[PDB]
RNA sequence: AGCCAGGAUGUUGGCUUAGAAGCAGCCAUCAUUUAAAGAAAGCGUAAUAGCUCACUGGUCGAGUCGGCCUGCGCGGAAGA
């Protein structure tokens, strides 16, 4: 129920200047989910506006590998929105304990796509946020990587 | 001189001194003027340059007053130095931050070479590399 | 190099065998190339210590017998279900 | 430490040196200081690079091993620690000297070496450092 | 003092020791280590 | 826990245990925690086994389980009357001879293997011994 | 096995952090003098410093240390 305005961000713009220019349509490739991170070199689909593809992934190089004269890179101008993913040991509340730093956390915890299953104790979580300075991340990840339950920390592409 | 009754190291850069957070309390807890360990720490460093952390062996005599010797400025400080960084490596050897040609991985080691054991002066570098691996840079010497 | 002391079997048995294996020493057999295959009784413990290194189930071996020296290789072996003692030998006449 | 011939690595190593072994010197040092042998290794490690290199190891077993050599006078020599003055640049010279230059620097003492004869003087430092 | 079925140094200042035949893991460090039965 | 997944029927009987298992010689792993004495293997025994193994080497490392349970154990109600028909299987077990090394292990240095398989086999209620994967 | 000593330098290794200087956590883990001293095994601080080990050098005067397979015991062991 705590479930955008941030699909109107991008159309707040300034999130990307592609080779030069800003403004232009795109969006987050489900695949690289970029962040102010390692660069950006933004695919230009024949529809709905460029496809930011974060930088250097195999899809990114696929569309080398087809035309890739329709690719281009971008700045970013001025960092909203990213989904991340941690992974622990079975639960116990040991999923409460992420739900315990879920409490802690200050960034809005949107897709909470929880998993674990196996034949064991591996457990993970599929949040997914608005962060936004890169330096925020590892915070979060270090407050989760008190916890040696949350034994894989990490933002996922 | 007198030996260790109040004998500790630094961690300031160039010129620069004065504050107690960082480490006032090498004095501070000695009763030793901070500002006058601010002017004389420039009666050293009133010529030495910025930015490279440069530690001062605090010689408070056995009787309160007292002297110090800096350290020529440390190896780690002379590789933010010499690799064109300004920290070390986002995680050690398995990535580089920043070159250290020999020629000034030996430069620093005479620099050393009156601050430092040794015989061989390239081997001086190879604590210095290990020292630059062990922080993680770009190796190239 | 490795080389070990052995004899002729008396009676091959299960339950000679089975005292004869109480007995520090075990029974293991030797054949290939063209000799009627010849029942080897070989004491144990000596044995145990020598096939701990890995290269005694890859080398030739020589074994003993009246003198005459078999140049063999450790073909395979039938160990106790849950001792470290061993059991069984059965030895290729490489 | 490690096999006869192992032991030998030193006791050769030793004895290799020996062959420049002329003046002679020795002490006990159950005591004594990083600090001191730290600037006195750089010191044979500055004024001439490597010379009286002293890896220290004075066995009634190892001394005594490496007595028959040169400087016999080792044969009362290796008991309790031993160590090692050794000649090469600048023979019987101030070799000794740079021990009484730690003498008063705390290791504990060189304890009045009783020195050979091999080039001359013994307990006594020597008084031709060469005009 | 634990006088438990078990008993085994809980250090290594711990020490093992028969007693009248009982045996009593002393410690001399820890007071709790102190122990007997085994 | 361990149980089989349907079965030819639901019941089964009690059956005997001598003899000495085939699953004998390490397979997969670099090690293995061969059964020494003699019994049977409730399937919850197994994962208090596994657990208490695998927490102790953390997830790095490798655990192959050798056996199985699927021998149906019934039970009959509290305080019932003998006769009237066959129990309830109340759980599954696997019936252990000597020599039938249970948990192989891999990946990770010997001393672990060691620390780890002492401490399931405390769970276990079959004495056990460790044993080093062998050349043939 | 005890007892003497040393136990360092680059260097307070980096990253991180208010701070890591052996020891917040994540990685490097080489080099120098080396008798020998882990970019530190334990304690320890706000970081420090400090104290002890590894290891090495003295002493001493003979075996000694760690495992395996086994024979008999011991502990675990409380009722009217």
């Amino acid at each position: 129920q705590l479930q955008y305005t941030p699909q109107n961000r991008s159309k707040d713009n300034g999130r990307v200047v592609v080779e030069g220019v800003g403004n232009l349509m795109h969006h987050i490739a489900r695949c690289c989910q970029p962040i102010p991170g390692d660069e950006i070199v933004g695919f230009i689909t024949q529809g709905r506006g460029i496809s930011v593809h974060r930088a250097d992934c195999e899809q990114l190089a696929e569309l080398r590998s087809h035309a890739p004269e329709r690719i281009v890179d971008a700045v970013w101008g001025e960092g909203y929105s990213l989904v991340v993913r941690v992974v622990a040991n079975d639960r116990s509340g040991l999923l409460r304990d992420i739900t315990t730093i879920l409490a802690n956390e200050k960034v809005n915890v949107l897709g909470v796509a929880s998993r674990s299953d196996t034949k064991q104790q591996l457990a993970t979580i599929d949040m997914t946020i608005e962060i936004y300075n890169l330096q925020v991340l590892g915070r979060v990840l270090g407050k989760l990587n008190q916890v040696p339950d949350v034994i894989d920390a990490r933002r996922l592409h | 001189a007198k030996k260790v009754q109040a004998y500790v190291k630094l961690q300031v850069a160039a010129g620069m001194a004065n504050p107690s957070p960082p480490v006032g309390p090498a004095l501070g807890q000695q009763g030793v003027n901070i500002m006058e360990f601010c002017k004389a720490f420039n009666a050293k460093t009133d010529s030495i340059e910025k930015g490279l952390p440069i530690p001062v062996v605090i010689t408070v005599y056995a009787d309160r007053s007292f002297t110090f010797v800096t350290k020529t400025p440390p190896a780690a400080v002379l590789l933010k130095k010499a690799a064109g960084i300004k920290s070390g490596s986002g995680k050690p050897n398995k990535d580089k931050v920043g070159k250290i040609s020999r020629a000034q991985l030996q430069e620093i080691a005479q620099t050393k070479a009156a601050d430092m054991t040794g015989a061989d002066i390239e081997a001086m570098t190879r604590s210095i590399e290990g020292t630059a691996r062990s922080m993680g840079l770009v190796v190239e010497d | 190099m490795f080389t070990i002391n052995a004899e002729v079997r008396k009676e091959q048995g299960k339950g000679a065998s089975r005292r004869l294996r109480a007995a520090n020493k075990f029974p293991a057999i030797i054949y290939g190339g063209k000799e009627a295959p010849l029942a080897i009784e070989l004491d144990h413990d000596k044995v145990m210590n020598m096939q701990a290194k890995a290269e005694f189930y890859s080398e030739v071996l020589t074994i003993v017998v009246d003198g005459k020296e078999i140049k063999v290789k450790a073909q395979d072996v039938q160990r106790h279900p849950y001792k470290p003692k061993l059991q069984h030998i059965d030895f290729v006449r490489a | 430490m490690a096999l006869n011939l192992q032991d030998k690595q030193a006791i050769v190593a030793e004895v290799s040196e020996v062959a420049k072994g002329a003046l002679s010197a020795v002490v006990a040092d159950s005591r004594g200081v990083t600090v001191d042998k730290m600037t006195e290794l750089r010191k044979a490690g500055r004024e001439a690079g490597v010379y009286m290199r002293v890896v220290r190891n004075t066995l009634l077993r190892r001394a005594v091993e490496g007595t028959p050599f040169e400087c016999l006078k080792d044969a009362f020599v290796g008991p309790t620690l031993i160590a090692y003055s050794m000649e090469h640049p600048g023979a019987a010279a101030r070799l000794f000297k740079e021990f009484a230059k730690a003498n008063a620097k705390f290791e504990v003492k060189a304890a009045a070496f009783e020195g050979e004869l091999i080039p001359a003087s013994q307990i006594d430092r020597l008084a031709t450092l060469p005009t | 003092m634990k006088v438990r079925a078990s008993v085994k140094k809980l250090c290594r200042n711990c020490k093992i020791v028969k007693r009248d035949g009982v045996i009593r893991v002393i410690c001399s460090a820890e007071p709790k280590h102190k122990q007997r039965q085994g | 826990m361990l149980q089989p997944k349907r079965t030819k029927f639901r019941k089964m009987h009690k059956g005997r245990n001598r003899g000495l298992a085939q699953g004998t010689d390490v397979s997969f792993g670099s090690f293995g925690l061969k059964a020494v004495g003699r019994g049977r293997l409730t399937a919850r025994q197994i994962e208090a086994a596994r657990r208490a193994m695998t927490r102790a080497v953390k997830r790095q490392g490798k655990i192959w389980i050798r056996v199985f349970p699927d021998k149906p154990i019934t039970e009959k109600p509290l305080a019932v009357r003998m006769g009237k028909g066959k129990g309830n299987v109340e759980y599954w077990v696997a019936l252990i001879q000597p020599g039938k090394v249970l948990y192989e292990m891999d990946g990770v240095p010997e001393e672990l293997a060691r620390e780890a398989f002492k401490l399931a086999a405390a769970k276990l209620p079959i004495k056990t011994t460790f044993v080093t994967k062998t050349v043939m």
